[PDB]
DNA sequence: GCCGCGTCAGA
DNA sequence: TCTGACGCGGC
DNA sequence: TAGGATTTATCCGCAATGGAAGCAAGG
DNA sequence: CCTTGCTTCCATTGCGGATAAATCCTACTTTTTTATT
């Protein structure tokens, strides 16, 4: 059919318009590969990990390449097998790097972003004063819900006594919940739609530019709820997806030290109140108990969300704050400011530059063994095609003997190769220039004068980071574009 | 009067080179670039 | 309020609310507890499945159908003495179940007394309160279909309704009766008749596996959960008066791995156990056992979850004895212990030390600020190791086209029988026994095959650029 | 002993000593900080001390 | 802008349409970008994300820190030529 | 996206979606059971199989139908207990086992509900007769040619609890070892597990 | 399994074991270079479950697969120096080798 | 220093080293715009995509560089799948659109 | 954990090269870029060379 | 000695010979037509059909299972991959391959004129569809070819045939897939003088 | 409606 | 720190 | 910051069978 | 030049004590804490 058409249209990384918005509980199960029900990590004996943990075989892929973890699947026969011992299946460990898991959280619990970002997206969705939400988040005083036919507004709050006497009135036909669990009933038996035109309506004869405007911004929230198709009741965690584990890693070092990442100790708080709190709730416990647990629950995830936006939760035995998914993404040195862009770059060098002043303004001296560490590959490639090497180890041991073919075949591979040059602060474009190189004794860096001024360069000790374009692309654009030769005029 | 971009007549010429812009040159962070690379050497 | 965000203090403000009690009042508080879990215990022995099962039990453990103490903890006024009791049992059981035709009513009421002269595991007896449960919500799914039925497909009002259904559920007088009257849900009562009475049937077999009407049973398990309710709050009571001693109790545990919320959490999970578990008749009191329980919990949950890697409990309790042992050692000898000198004061077999030694060492975060809290934590160290060289990528890959260039110079038959010998671009490699089988020659031919084979490859001028293909 | 020997080995004032010289080193041990516990910071302060 | 010049072309559709320009601050500017990569990657992050989240947004990625970020040919310089025909087989077969 | 734990679109009476749950409890693998209307899938699957035919499996990135495709998959999937012979003479036999027994009696058992009461009684005849003549045979070993449970059985028990269905009680020459056999394979506990409500609707 | 330090190190010639002493430690004085082996040390390794050409090449070649894996101690690329002085500690209980 | 290819980071899969073959040298923000300020869009690409974290396409790119082909296939940057994964690990469903 | 440590102490005598940073006392930095050959340095009327 | 009962050009019987070609292994071959088949069928096979093979003990129909008890017993050269998971899609393919287009194939012959060329139409537009397909993996949906080849070359070699020709662009990624199959040897191999009038 | 104040982001 | 922005509140 | 006491499960060493060498003898 | 065929000799999975691991239970009394540039 044209279904598969589909699929294999879908077997496709090539997309566009990346697209966000909120996980239903359902969505998260989905993205899942099975549950997560005990802290526990590695063996401590024989540091397999453990059934169902947060590093476990069978929720997150094997750990040696293509066996199970009992060891009964091997063989190349079995690649795709679930083994039955281990529930792990046969394949490739690298998927331990993009299977998430889930936790089934006892009890409801407001995700910390909707509610502690400063315009608080769950208070002025419910235009509740975030005072009055955390009063009931923390189980400090019941809300109300659906007051029926008595005088309790739908969001009117009552604290203990207030609600005592209440139902002392009318023992029913009025409902109020306390805690994340109370929000979300209030979220999930909003109206948008009628709300919307509501506050329309209001918004259009109301004139009081405090109101209008607060009008406004919740009439603007509200209809992008109603275009997004997101349900509120989605800010409210039910299920909490467990990030993979190798991205949380518990690497061993060397000498029984392991290295562990803060991602582990928060999730491990997690699950712990997790499954105390369903123990309370079966062994029926004293209400204060549950709420306590719940509210610490709650500071859990809190904390694993967003360290830091309330106490402040520290690790350890080491009095740093923990590290958490909020604390990776954002940051100046975190994940898509330091990972998606600066990154550690291969075929790369530095050293200390000189002066050389016999050089024409293309060029640029580079020292012998740089060159020969830069270029391996290309040298790799050159000798095995010349036949002076059999295979690529051949060439690899002629290379580390630097027999003198292979400075002949690097004077070959050089020869119209234009390598980058970059000086530290890059302020400008001319910071980065391309030369052609002259190989050259020593261990400096030659760089024609000329260029100084504009590297705004010192021969005082300062160096110079050089990489090598490889691809023809690559060349090409070094060797018309970046070119010293080029770069005469300034484009301030 | 462009939207998303800028017309290379409306720019100008102004360049490591000395003709008219060429399409798809990358204006905003040369500008960005020439801005703040002085500073960095005269405050006051 | 503060308007305070740190559960600490809402925790402590929360429990304050609630004041401590006196030593006689706990006597007062463990005789509700009493009282309403031997009401729930005389509202089961009404049940007769529960008297059947205790027989039944103690039959079957005499066929080895069951186990010796899984059946009583002691007698409240032994082989011997459990033969002759389960045969006071069934004498009683028989003079009073066959009695039904009034006298019926209180000779289970004397079965239900010698009935309370036993203490059975919590265990059977959780065993007879889920039997309950199952029977009640018997009655339960019956009531709410039968109603359902009869009030929305017969579009009757539930006062009337109610007033003859309920009261029997097992005769139909509600049924013609109320045709009798002659109203239009009476009427409509012919409607859904037949599945509103096959229900009240099965009610009615139920019942006969009760004997006793469901208004019996009913009366029976409201009196039940109404003595477990009233147990419920005193076990509410004590717990709420005691969080204080917990509090106290587990001060002491506090920077061993678990927050203070996580300890005192662990200690109410104590302190409720220790309730459960506490007589007052011993004339104890109440603080005396339960430091016994939290102690006990808060040290056991910090053995389960304090370390990244969980070590077993006994481990643990090794660790804290090496420590001991190492901290007298230490302040006596003054200088240190050696593995050696500890392995004197321990017995252990002086390795057994040392991988106790080698354990105990936790997880270092890969976060931990790099020297001088530079731009770079120790997570940034670590290389990775599943991976391969692009090199030796690149070593594999001509290796491939090598051996496939080398297999063509042997004939069809011998590049066959080797490509299937190991694995070479094919799924699993086969013994040599399916690859004559395939071959046609089962044979043990096919293994000098493959020795030929890797002779005249070995030979020179095949081999030899192997031999220089020498990896 | 956990904290002395926390002072001396981890702590911002207990450096490598600074030992290429004479001068080197006699001129590390004549250094007056106005980091560490209880001083300022590299970022804190400040263009005025 | 775009809206006007529709709304203008067909007459009838829309008899009104005003605006004010309105001037912002570098950073201001840059928070309220129409692509949430572009903006989370430099901005404070949570806000952006969070709002972005419960805004549903779609990012075409129409920029240069965009297309980096994700690691493809950049839209200006020598990627302009390659980006200005995959939009053409793009808004076509 | 592609859901979860592998639901499979089993048809609540379907004998294909029944041979796949007992397969499926032979495996003991988890998995969820969503049932059909009768005949027409619910009306969102068909996102996936554009035939619309159940049973249907589908494993977070795998849809399959074609019962017989699907517990092959199975099979090869989750390789113990082992459901299938070991050497190529007798996996392609029992392959040709399944293929005969669908198209001989399969197509008779819809025919039965399928034509005339005329075709009711001819091919419930048939069947019975070829039933008893297969008879004989099923007393060698202890499931249908096979020292153990093996996937032709899964052919065999879902038709054998549909004979109810098509009222044929066993009586004559083999009616005595084909009660037998159907003891051994209706009474196995992943059989059992296979049964919907109305599978055990058709028995007493 | 414990670590070795002998001077017993698959598939690095005489020229490679040419410095070391007896006991698998270099000789004071050595003049080394990049690369050579300073302490021979090999550690268990095993599960080797390696590729089908591979094992073609252990079959026609009859190379034993050894299960020792290498992890000797040379000298960092670039600096070329003389061994002045080696110290060897050994945790109480190992037996000493010669050198020590 | 210098290398051309080496140890890999953990987590993220980009260079890094202390084993005499330390990492690349960084490539940050700034050198990023100087790359943007020039058209020079395919050195940019090779530069944060096959140089240092697509964990296929680097390889890919080896073998191409010793077969006398210089060519590169861009994939995605695996760093950026790391940062999907950290964000669909809040709340947030975060993906790619076609 | 560990058995047996065997350090090794290596001595290496670094000469002078183009590259390494030199410098007087009063702030005058610089790196050495030339090696000149003896008979190429200036020279007084002694033939000392500088 | 296996014998197979091939037909002369029944588009099973191909595929069988296609894959015997394939594992290239030898064999009786025995050409039937369904007139008058050969004693020794009837008396083996009850449904009496083609292609049908033996081998010393045992007997199959059906060109699937055929197909199956062949790169069961026949290893090398693999036609269906490992991983079960791409084993059933490739089942799955074999399945619908089959159940879409030989029901086409059987319009065009065994159907009137009027579905013969409406059909036709319906297949052809199918086919140039999904060409891109064929147009970024050599096989489809591989690297090496597999069964699913070997039920969908035949079928594909019957076109001129069947009369049904190509566009413009998907007889590009048409023609590049066949050649790539029809250059095949074992495709070759595999022939008959009674297939090769119709291409 | 207008000013003081707490809170957060950012170097 | 400190600076700015800004909800958020008091006058 | 315990420990006995009970009870079970997991692992480590032992041996029994199937595959593959090793002659060893006819094609 | 071959081309089977009979011994033999080693990996591979039941099959076994020894250890690890998990559970349970204690009775004088002990009751709002901690925790911090
Ligand atoms: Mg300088
Ligand atoms: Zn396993
Ligand atoms: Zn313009």
């Amino acid at each position: 059919d044209l279904l598969k058409f589909l699929k294999a249209q879908t077997k496709t990384e090539e997309f566009d318009a990346i697209k966000i918005a909120l996980a239903s509980p359902d969505m998260i199960r989905s993205w899942s590969f099975g549950e997560v029900k005990k802290p526990e990590t590695i063996n401590y004996r024989t540091f397999k990990p453990e059934r169902d943990g947060l590093f476990c075989a069978r929720i997150f892929g094997p750990v040696k390449d293509y066996e199970c973890l009992c060891g009964k699947y091997k063989r190349l026969k079995h690649r795709g097998v679930i083994c039955e011992k281990c529930g792990v299946e046969v394949t490739q460990t690298k998927v331990r790097r993009e299977r998430m898991g889930h936790i089934e959280l006892a009890s409801p619990t407001a995700h910390i972003w909707f509610l502690k970002s400063l315009p608080s997206r769950i208070g002025l969705l419910l235009d509740m004063p975030l005072r009055d939400i955390e009063r009931v988040l923390y189980f400090e005083s019941y809300v109300v819900i659906e007051g029926g036919m008595t005088n309790l507004e739908r969001q009117q709050i009552l604290t203990e006594e207030q609600y005592l006497d209440a139902l002392e009135e009318f023992g029913d036909e009025f409902d109020a919940k306390m805690g994340a669990e109370a929000i979300q009933a209030l979220l999930k038996s909003m109206d948008l739609e009628q709300e919307c035109e509501q506050l329309r309506e209001e918004l259009n004869e109301t004139n009081s530019e405090t109101k209008r405007k607060k009008l406004t911004k919740r009439i603007k929230l509200l209809e992008a709820f109603v275009q997004s198709g997101n349900k509120p009741e989605w800010m409210i965690l039910t299920v909490l997806p467990v990030l993979p584990p190798d991205l949380r890693p518990l690497v061993p070092l060397d000498g029984g030290r392991f290295a562990t990442s803060d991602l582990n100790d928060l999730y491990r708080r997690v699950i712990n109140r997790n499954n105390r709190l369903k123990r309370l709730l079966d062994l029926a416990a004293p209400d204060i108990i549950v709420r306590n647990e719940k509210r610490m629950l709650q500071e859990a995830v809190d904390a694993l969300l967003d360290n830091g936006r309330r106490g402040r939760a520290i690790t350890g035995s080491n009095k740093r704050p923990l590290k958490s998914l909020a604390d990776m993404i954002k940051g100046k040195q975190g994940r898509f400011r330091q990972n998606l862009l600066g990154k550690r770059v291969d075929y790369s060098g530095r050293s200390v530059i000189t002066v050389g002043p016999y050089l024409r303004l293309h060029q640029c001296g580079l020292p012998k063994k740089m060159a020969l560490e830069l270029f391996k590959p290309f040298i790799y490639g050159k000798l095995e095609l010349r036949g002076l090497a059999t295979t690529i180890k051949a060439a690899k041991k002629m290379v580390e003997r630097e027999e003198a073919v292979v400075w002949d075949i690097l004077d070959e591979v050089i020869r119209e190769h234009p390598v980058l040059l970059n000086r530290a602060p890059t302020l400008h474009r001319l910071g980065i220039q391309a030369f052609e190189p002259v190989l050259i004794e020593g261990k400096a860096i030659q760089l024609h004068p000329l260029v100084c001024a504009a590297y705004n360069a010192d021969f005082d000790g300062d160096q110079m980071a050089v990489h090598v374009p490889l691809t023809l692309e690559a060349q090409l654009e070094a060797r018309a574009l970046m070119m010293s030769t080029n770069n005469i005029l300034s484009p301030a | 009067d462009t939207d998303f971009g800028v017309c290379a007549h409306c720019y100008g010429r102004d360049l490591a080179r000395g003709h008219i812009i060429n399409k798809g040159e990358a204006i905003g962070v040369i500008a960005a670039q020439s801005i703040g690379e002085p500073g960095t050497q005269l405050t006051m | 309020i503060g308007r305070t965000t740190d559960p600490v203090r809402m925790y402590m403000r929360e429990m304050g609310t609630v004041e401590l009690l006196t030593r006689e009042g706990e006597i007062d508080i463990a005789k509700r507890i009493e009282d309403g879990i031997n009401q729930v215990q005389c509202s089961v022995a009404e049940y007769p499945e529960a008297i059947t099962y205790l027989l039944e039990q103690y039959d079957r453990v005499e066929a080895e159908e069951a186990r010796l103490s899984d059946l009583i903890t002691g007698f409240v006024d032994d082989p011997e003495l459990a033969r002759e009791k389960f045969a006071e049992l069934r004498a009683q059981y028989v003079v009073t179940r066959d009695t039904i035709k009034a006298t019926a009513q209180e000779e289970i009421l004397k079965l239900s007394e010698v009935f309370k002269q036993f203490r059975l595991v919590p265990k059977q007896f959780d065993y007879l309160v889920n039997s309950m449960r199952v029977m009640m919500d018997r009655v339960r799914t019956q009531e709410r279909l039968i109603m359902k039925l009869c009030v929305e497909q017969c579009k009757m009002p539930k006062k009337n309704f109610i007033t003859l259904f309920t009261g029997n559920e097992t005769s139909d007088t509600w049924f013609n009766a109320a045709i009798a009257m002659n109203k239009p849900w009476s009427e409509k009562l012919h409607d859904v008749s037949e599945e509103v009475h096959r229900a009240l049937q099965k009610l009615q077999q139920i019942e006969e596996e009760t004997g006793l009407t469901i208004e019996q049973v009913k009366d029976i398990n409201r009196r039940m959960s109404i003595g477990e309710a009233k147990a419920r709050r005193a076990k509410k009571e004590m717990v709420e008066a005691n969080l204080r001693l917990v509090i106290s109790i587990a001060k002491k545990y506090t920077n061993r791995g678990l927050q203070f919320l996580d300890l005192i959490q662990e200690g109410n999970i104590g302190l409720m156990k220790a309730v459960d578990k506490f007589e007052y008749r011993r004339g104890y009191k109440f603080s005396t056992y339960a430091t016994w329980w939290i102690r006990q919990a808060i040290t056991r949950s910090i053995a389960d979850q304090a370390r990244t890697i969980r070590i077993p409990v006994h481990m643990i309790e090794t660790i804290n004895k090496l420590n001991r042992i190492s901290r007298q050692m230490l302040q006596e000898m003054g200088r240190e212990p050696t593995p050696e000198e500890l392995a004197e004061r321990m017995l252990m077999p002086e390795d057994k030390i040392r991988k106790v030694l080698k354990i105990a060492k936790e997880p270092i975060s890969m976060e931990t600020p790099i020297g001088d809290d530079e731009d770079s934590h120790l997570g940034d160290f670590i290389e990775d190791t599943t991976l391969e060289l692009p090199l030796d990528s690149a070593t594999t890959e001509s290796l491939r086209a090598a051996t496939h260039d080398v297999l063509a110079g042997l004939t069809a038959r011998e590049a066959k029988v080797l490509r299937m010998r190991f694995g070479i671009d094919m799924n699993t490699d086969y013994t040599l026994e399916e690859v004559g089988k395939q071959f046609d020659v089962t044979r043990e031919r096919i293994r000098q095959i493959e020795a030929k084979a890797l002779r005249k490859l070995r030979h020179p001028s095949r081999s030899e650029v192997l031999r220089s293909f020498l990896d | 002993s956990a904290a002395v020997k926390e002072f001396f080995g981890s702590s911002q004032l207990s450096q490598f000593m600074d030992q290429n010289n004479p001068l080197s080193e006699i001129t590390h041990k004549r250094r007056i900080s106005a980091l560490g516990p209880g001083g300022l910071t590299r970022e804190r302060a400040g263009f005025e001390v | 802008r775009v809206k006007i010049a529709n709304r203008e072309l067909e007459a009838n559709g829309k008899v009104g349409a005003t605006y004010s320009r309105d001037l912002l601050g570098i950073t201001k500017a840059s928070l309220a970008t129409e692509s949430f990569i572009s903006a989370a990657s430099f901005q404070e992050t949570t806000r952006v994300l969070t709002e972005a989240a419960v805004a549903g947004k779609r990012d075409e990625l129409r920029g240069l820190k965009e297309n980096v970020i994700v690691g493809r040919l950049i839209p200006a310089g020598t990627g302009y030529a390659y980006h200005q025909d995959r939009m053409r087989r793009r808004a076509a077969g | 996206n592609k859901r979860s734990v592998m639901t499979l679109f089993s048809g609540p009476t379907d004998i294909y979606s029944h041979q796949v749950r007992i397969v499926l409890a032979e495996k003991g693998v988890s998995f969820e059971i969503e049932h059909v209307e009768k005949d027409n899938p619910p009306q969102d699957l068909i996102d996936l199989n554009p035939n619309q035919s159940v049973p249907t499996l589908v494993d977070r990135e795998l849809t399959l139908w074609e019962s017989r495709i699907i517990m092959e998959y199975l099979d090869e999937r989750f390789p113990h207990p082992p459901l299938m012979p070991v050497y190529p003479v007798a996996r392609g036999e029992s392959r040709l086992y399944m293929h005969r027994i669908e198209k001989d009696w399969y197509t008779l058992m819809n025919t039965i509900i399928n034509g005339s009461a005329s075709e009711a009684d001819a091919a419930r005849k048939q069947l019975r007769e070829e039933l008893l003549a297969i008879a004989p045979v099923f007393g060698q070993k202890p499931y249908f040619l096979s020292d153990e449970f093996s996937l032709v059985d899964c052919y065999l028990a879902p038709l054998l609890w549909r004979l109810p269905q098509l009222g044929i009680e066993f009586s004559g020459p083999g009616a005595k070892e084909l009660k037998g056999y159907m003891t051994r394979v209706f009474e196995r506990d992943s059989f059992l597990a296979s049964l919907t409500e109305a599978e055990r609707e058709m028995r007493l | 399994g414990p670590e070795e330090i002998t001077a017993d190190i698959p598939n690095v010639g005489e020229a490679a074991l040419s410095k070391l002493d007896e006991s698998g430690i270099v000789y004071i004085g050595a003049e080394v270079t990049g690369g050579d082996i300073l302490v021979g040390k090999v550690t268990p390794k095993g599960e080797t479950q390696l590729t089908p050409e591979e094992k073609l090449l252990r079959a026609i070649f009859g190379e034993k697969a050894s299960d020792v894996k290498d992890s000797s101690l040379r000298v960092p690329n670039g600096v070329s120096g003389t061994v002045i002085d080696v110290q060897v500690f050994t945790r109480d209980g190992v037996e000493k080798d010669k050198r020590a | 220093h210098a290398r051309s290819t080496g140890s890999y980071s953990l987590v993220t899969q980009q260079p890094l080293g202390g084993k005499a073959q330390f990492g690349g040298q960084r490539f940050g923000e700034m050198e990023v715009w100087a790359l943007e300020a020039y058209g020079a869009a395919y050195t940019l690409q090779e530069m944060l995509t096959v140089k240092s974290d697509d964990v296929n396409g680097r390889t890919k790119m080896y073998k191409n560089i010793v077969d006398g082909n210089h060519q590169m296939e861009p994939g995605m940057p695996e760093s950026f799948n790391v940062l999907l994964k950290e964000i669909r690990s809040l709340g947030i469903n975060i993906e790619l659109e076609d | 954990g560990v058995l047996k440590i065997v350090k090794v102490y290596l001595a290496v005598k670094r000469r002078i090269q183009p590259g390494d940073k030199m410098a007087g006392r009063h702030g005058n930095k610089g790196v050495i870029s030339k090696i000149n050959p003896i008979e190429d340095m200036p020279y007084d009327e002694n033939g000392t060379p500088v």
